[PDB]
RNA sequence: UUUUUUUU
RNA sequence: UAAAAAAA
């Protein structure tokens, strides 16, 4: 239940960002795919009144209501990457339900640039979790699925493609450097 | 099949049309990525600039659907030989239009639309652009019951009627059916100047 | 979302 | 005052 225009608005960010200054906030797209009875769930979840997405969506899917029996493939592609402590609450949750299984695709390496940020998403793609930037397919799989893709258009048909792409030669690259 | 058919190709279309009894041509390029299902197309007039509504032109743009790697890509083991397809649209109002393609990358169709009314929606222009059809298929043959927007409300309605038919025998896969959306980016006042985007994606029955 | 460097 | 690119 997203705008077509708000998918690049927060979604979209450059090096050097567009005509106003910092107007960005990180969302944040659960994709819980039961494949028991091939039953998926969706959902978006913004960075709300200091609760970062991440506890908002483990609170979610904890008073959601889980089945102990079967196992989950959940993907979650967020705009801005995860911080530090959220991240490590992430891992605790996921330590707790072996049953679960989660990728972790953002769209920029969103960070305060200082040393905790770093290892705090490095234990991810090390432990549980394989922690990469988004691309081109998990952008237009976060597209049409998460945002609705109904009658209308905000002028943004494929103007994402070349940002998109921008985005993935950078980022990608970058956070491989940072893997590695 | 991979190996020639990278994820990112280009390719060039040449269509001799004749609408009414007036006679046009086109040219356009294009690029996208096959695996993927999304496509851009830019199109330019080259003779008679159109007096009809551009949207009875799109629906002409099938190589670009995106496949599942567990069912058979008809339409991309086809290359580098190509295909053919043969349409025939059948607008409520008694317009027709029939068309012919050949891919081999190269497209070269041929156009021919005759018995639209004069105050019909096609020729006065009063149409918003296609509404989303899934189209069952199961040569390869595809049936639709197609929507046209009307600017006024309502629905301008169209039976569509395709053969799809590889140069060369590659195995034929079970039922399925595509989602297929395709939006107008840009264009001018007379739409002499057309960019297009597709996507496409296949489902099981 | 904060720094450092090169070029037009 | 615009904009291209790279490092932590
Ligand atoms: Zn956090």
């Amino acid at each position: 239940l997203l705008t077509a225009e708000t998918f690049r608005l927060q979604f979209n960010n450059k090096r050097r960002l567009r005509r106003p200054y910092y107007p960005r906030k990180a969302l944040l797209c659960y994709q819980l795919t039961p494949q028991n009875g091939s039953t998926p769930t969706r959902g978006y979840f913004e960075n709300k009144k200091e609760c970062h997405a991440e506890i908002c969506f483990i609170n979610e899917i904890k008073s959601m209501g889980l089945d102990e029996t079967q196992c989950y493939q959940v993907t979650c592609y967020l705009t801005w990457s995860p911080c530090s402590s959220c991240a490590w609450e992430l891992v605790d949750f996921i330590k707790a339900h072996d049953h679960l299984n989660l990728r972790i695709f953002a769209s920029r390496l969103y960070y305060h640039w200082c040393k905790p940020q770093q290892d705090g998403l490095r234990l991810l793609c090390g432990s549980q979790v394989p922690v990469e930037v988004m691309g081109f397919p998990e952008f237009a799989d976060c597209w049409e699925n998460f945002v609705d893709h109904e009658k209308p258009l905000s002028f943004n048909p494929y103007k994402m493609l070349e940002e998109l792409d921008k985005n993935s030669r950078a980022i990608k690259r970058r956070l491989d450097r940072i893997k590695q | 099949n991979m190996a020639i058919i990278k994820e990112f190709m280009r390719f060039k279309v040449h269509m001799e049309g004749s609408v009414n009894g007036h006679e046009f041509e086109i040219e356009g390029e294009g690029e996208g990525r096959p695996y993927e299902g999304t496509q851009t197309a830019k199109l330019k007039v080259t003779k008679g600039g159109l007096p009809f509504a551009w949207d009875i032109l799109s629906p002409q743009f099938k190589a670009y659907v995106k496949h599942p790697a567990d069912i058979p890509d008809y339409l991309k083991l086809s290359f580098p030989e190509g295909f053919k397809w043969e349409r025939v649209m059948n607008f409520e109002d008694g317009g027709v239009v029939t068309v012919t393609q050949d891919s081999s990358f190269i497209y070269k169709v041929k156009l021919r639309g005759t018995n639209f009314p004069s105050d019909g929606p096609v020729m006065q222009k009063k149409t918003m652009g296609w509404e989303a059809s899934s189209e069952r298929m199961y040569a390869l043959k595809g049936e639709i019951k197609q929507r046209l927007k009307l600017k006024d409300g309502g629905h301008y309605d169209a039976e569509v009627k395709t053969t799809y038919k590889a140069k060369k025998p590659v195995q034929l896969p079970g039922a399925y059916n595509v989602n297929i959306k395709l939006d107008i980016t840009s264009h001018n006042e007379d739409y002499t100047i057309v960019e297009q985007y597709e996507r496409a994606e296949g489902r099981h029955s």
